[PDB]
């Protein structure tokens, strides 16, 4: 799994892989980890898919509760709140790791780290799943504040894309959501249009030499291809 | 007249008398005041006292809740004490739960909501207290009333106890879009001082608190020399 989401100019962008597997083969190649909460705010799910289906439906029903009793639209400080709670208290018995995030209109853009554990930590972007591990890297020298809307959907398709070419974990569709004072947008990319992958990077087209034919010289030049 | 002896019956009438009758122990109480300005919310009481050998601040009616809201009690304080327990349980419920300062129109309710619960049933009385409950969180400054019966409702400026009939005619002849927090001190110190009924309560004390900007939105009694 590799999932993400990011601050900019007056909201965030969510992203995230499509496949659940159980180690070697894939049981769901179209899988949805982006789960929504209340109308502008989100999560992004990673381990388990039982525990994190049961504590994202948990956490929305107590949040369309309080937004009834207070006849307001809630906020993404409350929503993280209670999805730690949560964790916190059942951290022996389950595996997750949480994003929450969203947009309301006293802070913007939020975005809450909930990593296994109970934890919670408020940032300007959080990773997670078995594919976050390579793109610490790619953000460390390639993210800036302050990107507009069409540049951070653009710039989390190509970090998902990214991690998902090295991961064996991770694969297939890249969904994508938008969450500012207008509209929510979401958005699917398809493997076949994918803005990044091994197989049609030029730098390794031409394969390996492993298989150099019999010869009388130590020279090394090309793959046998053909019987003698 | 058996249909009075107990809050869990309706009269034929379609009345609860037990509750008619907490209401007449907050109606023979002391009285108290409090108005909505555009900055905050100031209430003043009058505590009428038992001895001249008291130490100042006994017998509060007074108190905070959380650090933008309050409650003054009116009629029998015990009563009142057990309902500032509940409310400050449910405004750090709405800290600890939704991470949130609980908003004044929500504390209201619930107060309500407990206050009724004593109407319903054979083996508990309602209680003899009316609450005044004065907020400002982020829906704005708030001001509220609660009373036996659990009725709830939102004011510009109200007044309560044996002084409310004419204390009443008094705040109808303010002007609530305008008026600041220190002159609202002085106003509503005078109405209190002219409804004292001398011949019956010979020592009596005010007690005002407020919730305001200058005061950063921390509800507090206010400095002893503003009176």
């Amino acid at each position: 799994t590799t999932i993400m989401a990011v601050a900019f100019k007056g909201g965030v962008v969510l992203a995230a892989d499509s496949r659940t597997s159980t180690g070697t083969y894939v049981v769901n190649r179209a899988s949805n980890k982006l789960t929504k909460l209340a109308e502008k705010i989100y999560c992004c799910r990673s381990g388990s898919a039982a525990d994190t289906q049961a504590l994202a439906e948990q956490t929305a029903n107590y949040l369309e509760s309080y937004e009834i009793d207070t006849s307001k639209p809630v906020n993404v400080t409350t929503a993280a709140n209670i999805f730690k709670k949560l964790c916190y208290m059942n951290k022996w018995n389950i595996s997750a790791g949480i994003i929450v995030a969203g947009y309301d209109p006293l802070n913007g853009g939020s975005v809450y780290s909930i990593p296994s554990g109970g934890s919670c930590v408020k940032l300007d972007y959080a990773l997670g799943g078995s594919g976050s591990i390579f793109l610490y890297s790619f953000f460390d020298a390639n993210y800036k504040t302050g990107m507009s809307k069409e540049e951070c959907v653009c710039f989390c398709q190509r970090a998902v894309a990214h991690a998902y070419s090295r991961d064996g974990s991770s694969g297939g569709l890249i969904r994508t959501i938008a969450l500012h004072q207008g509209e929510p947008e979401d958005m699917t990319i398809p493997w076949t249009k994918t803005p990044y992958c091994m197989e049609k990077d030029p730098k390794y087209r031409d394969l390996a030499v492993q298989n150099p034919p019999f010869s009388s010289s130590a020279k090394i030049t090309v793959n046998q291809s053909r019987s003698e | 007249t058996e249909h009075d002896q107990s809050t869990d019956i309706f009269s034929a009438d379609g009345r609860v008398f037990q509750v008619e009758y907490a209401c007449k122990a907050v109606d023979n109480g002391s009285t108290a005041v409090a108005a909505c300005c555009t900055d905050g919310v100031v209430v003043a009481v009058e505590k009428i006292l038992t001895s001249r050998m008291l130490e100042e601040g006994s017998n509060d009616r007074i108190h905070a809740v959380d650090r933008q809201a309050g409650v003054c009690i009116c009629g029998m304080l015990p009563d009142g004490r057990a309902v500032v327990s509940r409310a400050r349980a449910e405004a750090e419920n709405s800290r600890d739960v939704f991470a949130t300062p609980i908003p004044g129109s929500v504390l209201a309710s619930r107060i309500g909501e407990f206050m009724h619960v004593y109407t319903t049933h054979y083996a508990y009385r309602p209680f003899g207290c009316s609450v005044i409950i004065a907020s400002y969180a982020d829906d704005g400054p708030q001001l509220f009333v609660s009373d036996p019966s659990g009725t709830v409702a939102g004011y510009y400026g109200i007044a309560l106890g044996k002084g409310k009939t004419v204390a009443k005619t008094e705040l109808e002849k303010l002007n609530f879009k305008s008026i600041t927090c220190d002159e609202a001190v002085v106003k509503l110190t005078k109405i209190l001082h002219d409804v004292h009924d001398k011949s019956k309560d010979k020592l009596y004390e005010l007690e005002v608190a407020w919730v305001c900007n200058k005061s950063n939105c921390v509800f507090q009694h206010v400095p002893n020399d503003m009176i």
